[PDB]
């Protein structure tokens, strides 16, 4: 039903970071987890998705090598890891309900992202 | 192989897990999430490949037009028996290439226990297999995840080999 | 694959219609595009799954349309809180999903 | 120290046939036939339909007095007639190209009545108010069409009419008008001055000479004369003129319109419901998004295509043989 | 001791194509293409069909001399004409809606013919014996049609015509008749009184005022004048009326018949035998449950489609690999 | 699995017994009938899901309706080219899937046999396979049954062992 | 000491979609879908088609003056009508049968225009040399078509006229004609003496009677009266015969022609070249062997089935996995 | 058979040998021109099954024949739905049986391999074998065209199976 992201912090560059995303109100592992980042201004850009129930990932390729995602289906928590931030990384990220796993998808709703979270509001500077 | 299992919660390929240490049935994740993609895509191409028009079908004729009016009850029972055949055989090619694909996944499943093991367990024949060396439950999650190498226990085989 | 939102309702007075409109780059099918909305300060929320179809919690006044590349969001009345940022989400072959520009609704 | 291999196994009862194979129970299936339908009709594109319900839409059309009561929509996505359609022409005759009619009226885009020759001053020179019949009477009030007028005769003088329309709008206007064929001479003589008379109509598009045809007829309803009806698009700019001697039914109301993509009309007597629906179907709406229905292939819009077989379904499990 | 498995070989040559090979030999197959045919007519779903080996639809449904000694049948499910069948219309004409008749009688269920107006007593004021053409004649006796009369001036006058039918038969009617057009005003005189000529016919549904065509024509079967033929369907409890002052051709016969599906007309010279068919191909009728035949496009009944290939069959057996 | 057997009439699948106590063909009578049921299924499916209504083919126009002759000969042109094309396909495509499927059978029987002889005989690779150990009539009936009692032959192995 | 098992790879881009899935990279493919044309118009079957350019089928075949530039061939492959094709009929008229004229037209394999009445000697007591009309010009002054002529009162009388064409050629004789109906009584008693008037055509089997049909219309192209036409087909061995007292345009020339009614008619801008193809499109003429196309769903010859698809691309090469 | 050879002239399988008197790839003649072979007969029955008859598709009607245009427009909507659905679908269908056919044929190779170095090579499983004898020139190329003759070498891998 809800994501609840965890608190904000300020980095300063080439550090790594540990975002956190909890879900509940419904099954866990039906369902994939997406990251989006919202620089401000812009608009949505998409930073990844990470499978719930399989482990499988999918990285933005100009961003390839720098988006790590791990999922702990014990505590339903799941975590990203960002390395080498720049100052134009600045951004708030909203944690997202993707695909779901496990069956045979017909409709046109899972496709998409319904439940989104609060945002982290990441600072880099 | 031989059948099917009732005791899987949640996957549709699996191992069953005997052990000292525990028990159960645990699914295999990445061969079940790959299949279940390309039966989705295989369902949603079958259906969204459709090309529907907005049209209108049914039309009303004279008296005096029988002759088109039988034609036009030709074109619709010629697009039915096309529509019908069609679609019958394509539900059921559809349906036995994906239950054969779907066989086809769970011998390959054998396959990549089978070539993994390189004769460091004893094949049963009824799609099982029993290990002739001790097995924890590590290395049952190293032959699930694909990543167990025979070397490791491989003398130990070799004497209950022997044993035999 | 990329879209191009093309905004045409920069500026306009609640109560009339919003002809908003997004082009995709390529034909795609239109079960894999939906439309979000975004109040400033608050996260975002889905409004259409699909082209075709809406099946949320929200108000009738949302119904979109579109087809291949063409497709069309149309926000029949609009009301103090409709003015918020729309985005574009397309799905690709992959599990990778991309978005639009997006476009204001000033007051 | 044992593993197997093999696959789901569930209760689930779906059977599905294949080529090898019938019968087979799948853990797992998909439906492709859709044989469900609302039981109710709606509004195909979320645009009402225009019904009828008894009234037929010739009936409608002319201003059939039974059904003046049918409210008019500025647009159309399909018709809707009951099977027990009635109440069409009202006095006894036949439309020429009826169907022509019927189908480019199927889907309108833009559709407005106005009244083309206002009854009080087009027709000075000729009696407007004895154009009745028995036929069809209103409440028994012995009444005619509400969209035609009749003219007779006016102190035994029948001056030649020469009206026209210009048509200054921007829409294509249908025209619709009728030529009343008299049971004996008789009666051609005490209803019309000039025994011996014609009624010409005609646009750029247009041209068509008609003739009196007096004979005694078999009886349809009480009367043995009998009425023909013509109609005519009206391009934009396009004068339309009514020359006659003869007996010429004048419209009094005409149409605007703007054809629609072309629809078709449904006869049902399911009643009409107030939703929105992607398809229509004579036994309600349809809102499937699956390949293939069973429902009656006379469908309006864009829709599964129909197939006779009883079930379509694809598997997406595996076999389910519990063991 | 060696054991082997292996497959089976057989003298059989059949050979099947396959997507990636051509010429495979096989063990057993069968065939979904029907290559051959009986080379016979015959009866479709029981009733035999209607064979008219010199006469044409409109020779037989008038009633040309030559077309007396063909069988009338109660039912048919189709009508066989022969490639030199052309002994039809016998005065110089055309029928109008030929084509609509032609097809409607494909398939009647119960047909029988009837006297609709006595030769004898409908027709005390005019002279039924005459109406000679003299283009059509049998064993030179210059006989008309059977089926219809042609009525002439009794002498001096033609008393106007004013016939009416009840149709009291429970199914649809079918009544013919023609309007003759002489050549000349002089021939009109001589044929007919009163050169301006009035002819009316109609029922509840159908109404038509025909007037005659008076001019030099080419000469055709010697007659340089031409004949228009007519049908109209009468409903059951409907009324039928002729009205005219000359040159109408009056039906004496006309048919009952209750039409019940739909089919078609073989153009053939295959004889007719008894058989029991389910589909009936102008080359001769088929014995098959097979998908398909190559024999003709035009079948009528539940026959294979038709596939404009050699051979569709698939392989049953195994690969013939010879030892 | 190379040619065919030119002496078996008995079925379409089978098993070559060449011993000093007797020699012949036989069919594998269960494999043979479950090939047959299915391709009969297979055959009546072809056949009997093609819908069939009561029509009529071919309609007379005059010489003022050539426009409306040439719909209708459009109409059964496309027709004839859609039954054509797809008949041609349907027969092509379905005749490689029925010899596929007769040698992945006749394979499955290798298979079988290889999995019931386990290391009790060699295998040639062109479809036989030579036993090391004297099996009497009965005994080879037990292997084409599928209960060959393994355990009780070793011990000849064990002697066979020295030879190889 | 060691060997791998592999298959080759390639630097390929093509994109190939599969089942189940899609965007699948293959070192080989073969595209069945032509999304290719030249641009240009082309011959079919070896033979030229007739280009109109600027004039309508009614323009040509009527002998507009305007067409004067265009001259004929012997053997058509289709006809090519452009979107600027205005200069059609020059008199206000609706020309009947007008699209089977066209379907008729389509492809002739030997076509000739005859001089069917020359003008010298075949109207001796009507007046050929007026007639022409403000709505047909020609270099500044009113002209008139060249294939038809309009006859006129010729010294204050209109003589019957009674003509007739004996078919002594091998092939078919397209013969056309027209009816003039002046806009007043006045104007028909200037121009025709005989006031009432009739127009008889026939043949052995065409024979039709027309009458004008005076009325005040609607002015189209400066005039108010109009024109019917008609064309009739004449077979070997038969005859076409004019009778008329007045209002007949008669033709002076008319076509034989061997026709081929295999080909269509093609609406398209693009100008004609040299080349051989089996199929013409709008867009431009293709050549090709593969079964489908998305060019246009209007065709005429050999080509493929119109498909909406952007891509058929069928593999033939495996699945390339560069390692 | 893990990735392809970007190094190959031609052929769409081959080998490739690592050797003290070279190294390189090199096509299978004899499976690469039967798989041409088939494919090209593939491609050719789908452009040879289709033999479309000369028409002229496109008919004009007149104003007053609404409902004929209306019912020449079903029927080419009609044949364009036939047409697009069924040649989406033979393509999709076709390009799947292409790419398992051609996985197919180079696990045929590979186990044809298996039978003449069945117990002559370390098989490792990633489309590699790696031979426990001193193998020249001459038996690679035997074993590339064929007819491998197994007892040649036999004891010499056995002690090279000793040390292993
Ligand atoms: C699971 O498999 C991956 C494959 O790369 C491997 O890296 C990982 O260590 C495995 N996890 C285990 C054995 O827990
Ligand atoms: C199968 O079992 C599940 C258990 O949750 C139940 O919900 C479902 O309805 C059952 N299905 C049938 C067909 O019994
Ligand atoms: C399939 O099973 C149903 C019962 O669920 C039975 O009525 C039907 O006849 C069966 N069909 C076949 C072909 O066995
Ligand atoms: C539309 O589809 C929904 C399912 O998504 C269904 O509940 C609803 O009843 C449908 N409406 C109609 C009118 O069929
Ligand atoms: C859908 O149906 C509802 C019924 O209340 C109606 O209000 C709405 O306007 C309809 N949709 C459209 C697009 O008209
Ligand atoms: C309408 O039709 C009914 C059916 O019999 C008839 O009773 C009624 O009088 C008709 N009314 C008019 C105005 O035609
Ligand atoms: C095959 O041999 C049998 C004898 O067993 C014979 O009856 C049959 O006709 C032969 N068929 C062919 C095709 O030679
Ligand atoms: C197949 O065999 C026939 C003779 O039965 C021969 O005419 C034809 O050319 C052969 N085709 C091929 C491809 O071998
Ligand atoms: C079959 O033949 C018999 C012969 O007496 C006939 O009565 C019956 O109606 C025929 N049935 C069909 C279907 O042709
Ligand atoms: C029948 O047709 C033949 C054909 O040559 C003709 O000679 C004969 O006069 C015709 N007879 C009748 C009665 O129509
Ligand atoms: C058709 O075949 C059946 C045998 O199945 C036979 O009884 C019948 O007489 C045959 N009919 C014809 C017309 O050949
Ligand atoms: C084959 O084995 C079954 C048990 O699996 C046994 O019941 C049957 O009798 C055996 N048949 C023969 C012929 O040995
Ligand atoms: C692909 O590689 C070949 C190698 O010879 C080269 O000739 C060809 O141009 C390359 N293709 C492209 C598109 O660069
Ligand atoms: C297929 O994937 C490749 C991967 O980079 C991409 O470049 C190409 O554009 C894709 N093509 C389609 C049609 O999606
Ligand atoms: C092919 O085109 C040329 C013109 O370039 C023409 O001369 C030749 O006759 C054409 N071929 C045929 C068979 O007509
Ligand atoms: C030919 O078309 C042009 C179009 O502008 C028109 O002005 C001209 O009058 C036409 N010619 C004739 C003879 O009608
Ligand atoms: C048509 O394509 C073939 C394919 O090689 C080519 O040889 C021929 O010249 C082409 N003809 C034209 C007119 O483009």
């Amino acid at each position: 039903v809800q994501l609840v992201q965890s608190g904000a912090e300020v980095k300063k560059p080439g550090a790594s970071v540990k975002v956190s995303c909890k879900a509940s109100g419904y099954t866990f592992t039906s369902y994939g987890i997406s990251w989006v980042r919202q620089a401000p201004g812009q608009g949505l850009e998409w930073m990844g998705w990470i499978s719930a129930y399989t482990g499988n990932t999918n990285y933005a390729q100009k961003l390839q090598g720098r988006v790590t995602m791990t999922t702990d289906t014990s505590t339903s928590t799941a975590y990203m890891e960002l390395r080498s931030l720049r100052s134009d990384d600045t951004a708030v990220y909203y944690c997202a309900r993707g695909l779901l796993q496990g069956v045979v998808i017909l409709d046109s709703y899972y496709y998409t992202m319904d439940v989104w979270g609060q945002g982290t509001t990441v600072t880099v500077s | 192989i031989e059948g099917g299992w009732t005791g899987m919660v949640d996957g549709w390929y699996g191992y069953h897990h005997q052990n000292e240490q525990g028990s159960g049935y645990a699914a295999d994740l990445k061969s079940t999430q790959n299949a279940i993609d390309k039966i989705t895509n295989k369902v949603n191409s079958v259906i969204e490949k459709m090309n529907t028009q907005f049209t209108a079908v049914g039309k009303e004729f004279n008296h005096l037009e029988k002759r088109i009016e039988n034609l036009n009850k030709k074109v619709d029972d010629g697009f039915l028996d096309i529509w019908t055949y069609n679609a019958e055989l394509l539900v059921l090619l559809e349906n036995e290439r994906t239950l054969d694909y779907h066989d086809s996944n769970v011998k390959n499943l054998y396959e990549k226990v089978r070539n993994q093991l390189k004769n460091n367990a004893k094949e049963i024949g009824n799609g099982c297999f029993e290990f002739y060396h001790k097995c924890d439950n590590t290395c049952m999650e190293s032959v699930k995840n694909g990543t167990y190498d025979y070397p490791k226990y491989s003398e130990e085989a070799k004497l209950n080999r022997e044993k035999i | 694959i990329v879209l191009t939102q093309s905004p045409g309702t920069l500026s306009l007075s609640p109560g009339e219609r919003a002809t908003l409109s997004c082009r995709a780059s390529q034909s795609v099918s239109s079960s894999y595009l939906a439309w979000y909305q975004q109040k400033p300060g608050q996260a975002p929320r889905l409004l259409i799954y699909g082209a075709s179809s809406r099946a949320t919690g929200i108000p009738d006044r949302f119904s979109g349309s579109g087809s291949g590349t063409d497709f069309t969001l149309t926000i029949s009345r609009l009301e103090p809180e409709d003015f918020a940022v729309y985005y574009c989400q397309q799905y690709g072959s992959s599990p990778r999903w991309t978005f639009g520009q997006g476009t204001k609704l000033e007051i | 120290d044992t593993l197997c291999i093999g696959y789901h196994a569930n209760n689930s009862t779906d059977t599905v046939d294949t080529v090898l194979e019938k019968n087979v129970t799948v853990t797992h299936s998909v439906n492709l036939l859709e044989d469900k339908h609302n039981g109710k009709l709606c509004k195909l594109r979320g645009v009402a339909p225009l019904h009828l319900g008894k009234c037929n839409i010739a009936g409608w059309i002319l201003g059939n007095p039974e059904c003046e009561s049918l409210s008019t929509a500025s647009s159309w996505s399909y018709i809707v007639e009951t099977s027990n359609s009635d109440n069409g022409t009202c006095y006894p005759g036949d439309f020429i190209n009826y169907e022509e009619l019927r189908e480019q009226l199927s889907s309108v885009s833009s559709f407005e009545r106005f009244e083309i020759f206002p009854k009080t001053s087009s027709w000075p020179n000729h009696d407007s108010n004895k154009g009745v019949t028995a036929a069809c009477p209103h409440a028994g009030a012995k009444s005619f069409y509400k969209n035609l007028i009749w003219l007779v005769k006016k102190g035994n003088s029948y001056p030649k009419l020469n009206q026209s329309y210009i048509n200054d709008k921007g829409k294509e206007v249908l025209v619709l008008w009728g030529i009343h064929h008299p049971s004996t001479t008789a009666d051609q003589q005490s209803l019309y001055q000039n025994a011996d008379a014609y009624v010409f109509v005609g646009t750029s598009r247009y041209s068509k000479k008609f003739k009196p045809e007096i004979a005694t007829r078999p009886k349809v309803r009480d009367q043995e004369g009998r009425m023909n009806y013509y109609w005519t698009l009206v391009e934009p700019g396009d004068k339309i003129t009514f020359e006659a001697t003869g007996n010429l039914v004048v419209p009094r109301y005409a149409f605007t319109m703007e054809r629609n993509a072309g629809s078709g009309i449904i006869i049902s007597d399911t009643p009409v419901h107030d939703c929105n629906t992607t398809c229509q179907t004579p036994e309600g709406a349809i809102n499937t998004s699956l390949p293939f229905q069973n429902i009656h292939p006379i469908t309006i819009g864009k829709c599964p295509k129909y197939v006779k077989s009883t079930k379509l379904r694809l598997a997406t499990g595996l076999r389910n043989v519990p063991s």
